[PDB]
């Protein structure tokens, strides 16, 4: 429309649809970030990397 | 101190070890347990020392088989050169470049003027602090007592010796010191020292006893380099750890029967010197309150580590103990690469070890 009303601006209406990553990036960006954490530690160690996967899953 | 005579029978402890090979003692762990209520009269370290060649392990073993006293082996390159596995290290030694070839006793003995032999002195110095520490946790934590043949204290005699023949530099003998006094200090000087006290004559015939290969081979057993070491042990050596530890002489307690000096030993005693706070005799193990007790017991029991990484003072200027970077690549890719030395002790896959998959332990005051 031709006004620019500030609160017409804001107001949602829902048309917008989120990326398809939207609602799992975070999710999967920690959980690999929890495992590469873990393949640090074993690596700090000079353990097998994928040794001791309890605590990659963890 | 008291002899099985004396109790009658074995060693009857206060209270259970602590089991210090498996489980740390933190400051966490030490609200529960105490470390005063394990000791006894017999929770003390013992240094059974003398020149070349005297018989001391075997009479270490069985002194401390009377007193009921853990005995410590005196430590060999081959706790460096033999992994956990078994592995012998040296095999590798014509893949590396000459300086970083293996060098040990018998080297030394054969090639006693090679620039190794800086290297293998401070290695010798750094493997008896290592053990020495082992000693004090066991002492700590069980409230046995420890029979050690030559503890640190001791070591720098091997390199003031060596150093007189010529076989080190200045700058290999001013590195070593700065290691030592960056080192020492941390450490409990030992409760008792005995010293077997054979002539000069003697030992050079006793050596050949032995017929080792490369000793009798060798021209490092020389009047003067054996000389040296007798000068070393009485007027540095044992005139300074005298101040703190009791100190018994004998001529040669190997060649000597053992049951006469346990019954020496228990003749000293060791609570006159308690009396004065301040009495420099035996001050290190003199701990006023439990507090004390259990702070000693974690720096040892849990703060080793740190004890090892002191030995990392920087020296550059001295030629003989750098090690080229271009060896140090070539060295590391052998070293590392070699059966067992892959990871960690007990996770070598290769080595036969298994289970990794749900395996996540590891060793308490292990390496890596
Ligand atoms: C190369 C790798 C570099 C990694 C740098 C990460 C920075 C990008 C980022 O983290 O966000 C990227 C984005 C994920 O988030 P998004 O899909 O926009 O939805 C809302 C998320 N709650 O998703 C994207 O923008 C896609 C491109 C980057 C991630 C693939
Ligand atoms: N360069 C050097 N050699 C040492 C040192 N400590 C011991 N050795 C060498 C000197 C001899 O070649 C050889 C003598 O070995 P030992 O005197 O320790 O005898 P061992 O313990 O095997 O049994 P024994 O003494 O007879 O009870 O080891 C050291 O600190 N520096």
């Amino acid at each position: 429309s031709a006004v620019n009303d500030p609160l017409e601006l804001l107001t949602n209406k829902g048309t917008h649809e989120p990326s398809f990553l939207s609602p799992i990036w975070n999710p999967i960006a920690c959980g690999v970030a929890g495992v590469g954490a873990a393949i640090f530690i074993n690596w700090g160690f000079r353990k097998p990397v994928f040794s001791g996967i309890q605590k990659h899953i963890a | 101190i008291s002899g099985k005579t004396m109790r009658g029978g074995p060693r009857v402890p206060k209270a259970a070890p602590y089991p210090y090979k498996t489980k740390k003692y933190s400051v966490f762990n030490a609200i529960f347990d105490k470390t005063s209520k394990r000791f006894d009269e017999n929770s003390k370290v013992i240094c059974v020392e003398g020149p070349i060649a005297a018989g001391k392990s075997k009479f270490a073993k069985e002194l401390a088989e009377e007193l009921d006293m853990e005995y410590y082996p005196a430590v060999d390159l081959d706790l460096i050169y033999i992994n956990s596995y078994g592995y012998d290290m040296r095999k590798l030694d014509p893949q590396l470049p000459p300086s970083c070839r293996s060098y040990d006793v018998r080297n030394f003995c054969l090639d006693p003027s090679h620039d190794l032999a800086a290297q293998f002195q401070i290695r010798m110095y750094m493997l008896r602090y290592s053990q020495y520490i082992d000693a004090l946790q066991h002492v700590l934590s069980t409230g046995q007592g420890v029979v050690l043949e030559r503890s640190p204290y001791s070591d720098f005699v091997f390199m003031e010796a060596m150093f007189r023949q010529g076989y080190l530099s200045r700058g290999a003998r001013s590195v070593y010191n700065e290691l030592r006094q960056n080192t020492i200090g941390e450490l409990l000087k030992p409760h008792l020292v005995i010293y077997l006290d054979l002539p000069v004559d003697a030992v050079k015939k006793q050596i050949k006893a032995r017929n080792v290969d490369y000793e009798v081979q060798s021209k490092v057993f020389s009047d003067a380099y054996l000389s040296d070491l007798e000068q070393l042990y009485k007027q540095q050596y044992l005139k300074d750890i005298s101040t703190h530890a009791e100190l018994l002489i004998y001529d040669w307690t190997a060649g000597g029967e053992t049951e006469v000096v346990v019954e020496d030993i228990e003749r000293i005693d060791f609570n006159q010197f308690e009396a004065d706070i301040h009495n420099k005799k035996m001050l290190d193990w003199r701990f006023p309150l439990e507090a004390e007790w259990c702070e000693a017991r974690i720096k040892y029991c849990h703060e080793k580590p740190d004890l090892m990484n002191y030995f990392n003072v920087p020296r550059f200027d001295v030629p003989e103990l750098v090690r080229s970077a271009d060896d140090g690549k070539v060295w590391r890719d052998v070293w590392f690469n070699a059966p067992g030395m892959k990871y960690r002790p007990g996770y070598n896959a290769d080595m036969g070890d298994e289970g990794l998959l749900t395996k996540t332990k590891i060793g308490i005051n292990q390496g890596i």
